[PDB]
């Protein structure tokens, strides 16, 4: 009959639903791939880290040619670059620029801390861009190094200076009228973002007045 | 009737050697872990990103960046407040517990007569505390497989030693064995946990004799 | 009725299975999936550059578990060196023919014109039969210069091999001069090499141009 | 195919099994016939208790006819009756005859107990049988009644006499030599086994000392 | 062979089945198994009679539940007294007709020989069409007595009818003297039923005599 | 081939339609317990094999024989030794409890002008303590179904009274209503617990004014 | 057979120092010789899980 052979073809499809079911499940208990997000993340952590032809104060362009051109010439306005490697976003970023990026590590003075090293966060509160400006910020921060654990306390430095396109590295001295004031200079080149080898200064003679590795925040 | 209904059954039987093909390829599947390829990458990465820090002393996290003596470090008990130590990830045992096998061919300079060969370091026995990390006292055997003349022979010498958690360093040291061969010695960061960077060396002239570059063996 | 209730019910069950079988094809085709694979083995190399190697310059290291240090020479002799099996298991040989290849210049002492750009355009290239290891090419080496007076242009031809192992192409010099060029691969993943204009004898670099596979 | 259709036959089945199960599993749940040994107990129970025809010292055969013969004759040695119910083991029996049974029940004296009615026992000793015997036993037993809770002491005296089948009365004396002895007279009558309407006695006049329901042990 | 394998799975799994059915069939029947049945309502009987009774010696108590009492002339009249439907749903008529029963005497008065036995013999016996209640018999007693001097034999023929819900029938006096048996039953079960030969006028019992049916 | 295996279907399909029928068997089987049948009997019987004791006294079990004041042996707390109330089987609230609906036919006597009819206890509410075994307080509604002139009326009181554990007794006077109609009165030993004989009667009379016997409706 | 693993309860240990309560038997491998049914050659490790006065002390 018609109803018969029916109830066991449902059967045999309720089957494989089971035979699936003991697939989808033995999938999900191997993990899911990592989020392409993190080979991506390598490439990076990689690519920060050899080093680059040229001598100082001058910076390579972007793109596929190698070709080294003076630091200076940024920005024309226009593409000083024949590739025009500039004009892509990996240049003219905005998180790059972003103002408000805070770099923090374990500050261990070679000089003055007769304490345990201490915790120093180099932060930026404020820095020019206009419009199309692919490149770098002449910018404001601040400096702050905890006196003590104990005492509770926190000296905070205002700061002033801009960020080398080429050098890679972050130059901060005191606004002023202190005269004594403490300045700062972070390099960049791992090639990461994050990461930074800053050192504490004094604005006179750049002098290192003590060291911290940091990271952001 | 019978046409549509006897027909949707050659349908269906399509998804029968198809859910069973694809059987096959969740087993292809799981050979390929993506997130333990990365895993690979990245240990392999780290391996190249030397010590900031002084020899026998313990770089804290990312929080701060601060230097610590080795056996004060690893206390038991938390060497410093964050603390860098007491997050389970480092200090989780599984991996790093042994009677584990390790094999691997030892090339040497040739202090010892013969030509180049395997050696298979695996672990006996291993004491601790009950907690107890730091420190893990064990006992191996190590054989090797060399030809003498006439057939292959196995050199097989018991050891006793220790594995350094922080040195990342296994040392086996010969027991009292008229043989007395020779001390091998073992460290981690190849960046898997799994494989090892070792030599053969002399106690007194603590010297390396030879490289052998060993890997786990699969338990099953 | 009776008939038609009980015939629908097989349909639209085939297929919400069909469904969770494809959609696991997928997940497993993300974990083969090949453009993954050169991107993480890309990878791979970058650390393989770093550090004091394993095996020789001229030594090609076999991989991998276990390492050994054979001749760049020494494969592929078709004798395997590797128990691993590289030495022929690498299905694919970088080197075709017919390719063109435009340099963009970016460090020239080497030529007194300096050019932009210098096309290479590969004539033949043929293997022999015995010998996987080194196949050897013929390059005609194109350049469009502007000279103060006219204007110049050139097609050196020149003899040269591409190795296998190195993934180096070196080409003989067209000039009794002896400025030769040395591009070396990363190979497929970039098509794009490095060409370094060399003192062939000195193997003094003085000229750098990217190039990049023409399409 | 051959391979195929088979598949699902085999799951057809599977199916069966299943439906029954929930079945067999669904019968357990109610209970299971109580064990004719039930109905029997009743039809028991409701037996021993109605008048019978016979004035006293007559009794009626067992079988389907009614009819009365006096107490005595038992036995011939042979049916005295012409039905020969006897002949049938409800009457032979040896459970019946069966020696050493007890009988208890909460004794309450009229006469002699101060105290708190307690524990009586009226227990067979011994009983003759020969070989034949349909009948009733000319036996021995033990009559024990507690002192008290507290002293936990008891009077045990031993008895003699008869048991008569038509008056289905147990009727013990004292041996002897005792002078004062007690004695005791049970009534089946319910027509159960069990349960009897005992009564201590004084050997002397048959005088009611106290009174017990009892029920075996 | 595949063939093969594959027939054989579903015989010993159809008997496997064929056994757990028939297996409760049978726990079922248990429950509801006949002999059970009587067994029981037999023992019910027993407790009706048990007690200053519902309904009267003349009424019928139909039961049950709800009690209810009605004439026994009243059932069956073929109008329904009862809810229940006693009335009517007592399939069967008790009185069958051309049976034998055997009556062993146990208590005769009555007589002047006190027979041993005494054979009911039911020759006749129809039910008015309209009537349920009763069913009006013919019968002959038989006896087979010594006399002092000789043998006698005797086969007195009687009236009598069966009432419904009595289960007694009444055999009228065969004799001018107003001898009169009454025998009431339990029944089906049994057959069997108590005979008390009485003075019909008076009903004085004067012969008990427990009747067997012969079969 | 085709024929023995497409045979032994028809041998199957037997089994299907013999598991149904199977199924109205086990469905028949229900309604008749055995063991439930049995025990009306007993009860049954119980009902006709007086008291020997003395009213409004506790007969103990089979071990002794002994009478005890009905107050004091419903202590809540064990009257004796054994004893005979502590034993779960009689103690047991579930059976006891109230909530039920009873419904019967009530003959009259004819205290009440009216001819017979059916009354329907039911009963409202149930206080004791939270144990409470002995004495059970209670709430319902009584009701018949009569006949005025005029179509089918239902006269409902609402009612107060208890239960007697030991008096196997339920006494239900009623409120304050204007109609203040008879007080019902149901006493246990049906032997059944569901079923109970009932009377209507006067307080200040005591007499017997009707007879109802009562039969607990299911509650489905 | 092979692979089994057998739990020991003490009840009467003259013999250890520690006396364990327990005492583990794992069976590694088992092989019979080709020619012998009636040996079959064992490899055993016992495992204990002991508490030391000091410490604890686990062995196999």
């Amino acid at each position: 009959r018609f109803q018969y052979l029916v109830k066991n073809q449902n059967l045999h499809i309720d089957y494989l639903a089971k035979k699936l079911h003991d697939i989808e499940e033995e999938y999900n208990k191997l993990t899911h791939d990592v989020d392409k997000k993190t080979i991506r993340q390598l490439k990076a952590r990689i690519s920060n880290l050899e080093e680059h032809h040229c001598d100082e104060h001058e910076s390579e362009c972007r793109g596929d040619v190698p070709e080294c051109i003076h630091d200076l010439l940024f920005c024309d306005g226009e593409k000083d670059c024949r590739d025009g490697s500039d004009e892509d976003p990996e240049t003219c970023s905005l998180n790059i620029t972003h103002v408000g990026s805070s770099y923090t590590g374990l500050a261990t003075w070679t000089s003055c801390e007769d304490l345990n090293p201490d915790h120093a966060i180099v932060t930026i509160t404020a820095a020019h861009r206009k419009s199309f400006f692919p490149n770098r910020v002449w910018l404001r921060a601040t400096l702050s190094y905890e006196l003590d654990e104990h005492d509770h306390t926190v000296s905070t430095t205002q700061l002033r200076g801009f960020y080398n396109f080429g050098k890679r590295e972050l130059l901060l001295a005191p606004l002023k009228g202190q005269s004594e004031g403490y300045g700062v200079i972070c390099d960049f080149n791992l090639g990461d973002d994050d990461h930074a080898d800053c050192k504490i200064v004094v604005p006179s003679s750049l002098f290192v007045c003590a060291h911290f590795n940091a990271q952001r925040y | 009737l019978d046409p549509r209904l006897g027909a949707n059954a050659f349908l269906i039987i399509r998804l029968d050697r198809i859910i069973e093909k694809l059987r096959t390829k969740l087993d292809e599947a799981e050979k390929i872990d993506p997130e333990h390829f990365v895993s690979e990458i990245d240990a392999r990465v780290t391996k190249i990103e030397g010590t900031h820090c002084e020899k026998r002393t313990f770089q804290c996290g990312g929080n701060e960046q601060e230097c610590i003596s080795d056996l004060l470090v690893c206390d038991g008990h938390k060497d410093c407040h964050n603390a860098h130590d007491e997050d389970p990830d480092v200090c989780d045992t599984s991996v790093v517990k042994a009677g584990n096998v390790f094999s691997g061919t030892s090339t040497w300079h040739g202090c010892l007569a013969r030509e180049d060969h395997v050696t298979r370091i695996t672990i006996t026995a291993s004491k601790r505390r009950k907690f107890f990390t730091a420190r893990i006292w064990l006992r191996a055997l190590v054989e090797s497989e060399l030809e003498r003349h006439g057939e292959n022979v196995t050199s097989s010498f018991n050891a006793k030693g220790y594995y350094n958690f922080a040195s990342r360093r296994l040392i086996l040291l010969p027991t009292d064995d008229h043989d007395d061969h020779l001390a091998v010695v073992c460290s981690f960061n190849r960046g898997d946990n799994e494989r090892a960077e070792c030599h053969r060396v002399t106690e007194a002239t603590l010297h390396q004799c030879a490289d052998l570059f060993v890997t786990l063996e699969e338990h099953d | 009725q009776s008939h038609d209730e009980i015939i629908d019910k097989l349909i639209e069950r085939t297929n919400k299975i069909t469904t969770s079988i494809s959609h696991v094809e997928s997940l497993l085709d993300d974990r083969l999936d090949p453009k993954r694979i050169r991107k993480a083995g890309s990878l791979r190399h970058r650390v393989e550059e770093l550090e004091d190697p394993s095996c020789d310059e001229h030594e090609h290291q076999c991989g991998g578990d276990d390492p050994q240090c054979i001749s760049k020479l020494f494969v592929c002799d078709g004798h395997n060196d590797c128990r691993n099996g590289e030495d022929e298991k690498d299905c694919t040989l970088p080197t075709k023919a017919g390719d063109k290849f435009i340099g963009d210049v970016c460090f020239d002492h080497c030529t007194k014109r300096r050019p932009e750009h210098m096309t290479l355009a590969f004539e033949s290239s043929s293997i022999a039969a015995f010998f996987t290891p080194i196949a050897d090419l013929h390059v005609h080496i194109e350049i469009e210069s502007e000279t103060d007076e006219d204007e110049s242009e050139v097609s050196m031809p020149a003899d040269g091999e591409y190795s296998f192992a190195d993934h180096r192409l070196t080409i003989h010099p067209p000039e009794e001069d002896g400025l030769g060029l040395v591009g070396e691969f990363d190979g497929y993943n970039f098509d794009r090499f490095v060409g370094h204009i060399v003192h062939e004898l000195s193997e003094e670099v003085c000229a750098e141009f990217i190039f990049h596979r023409k399409k």
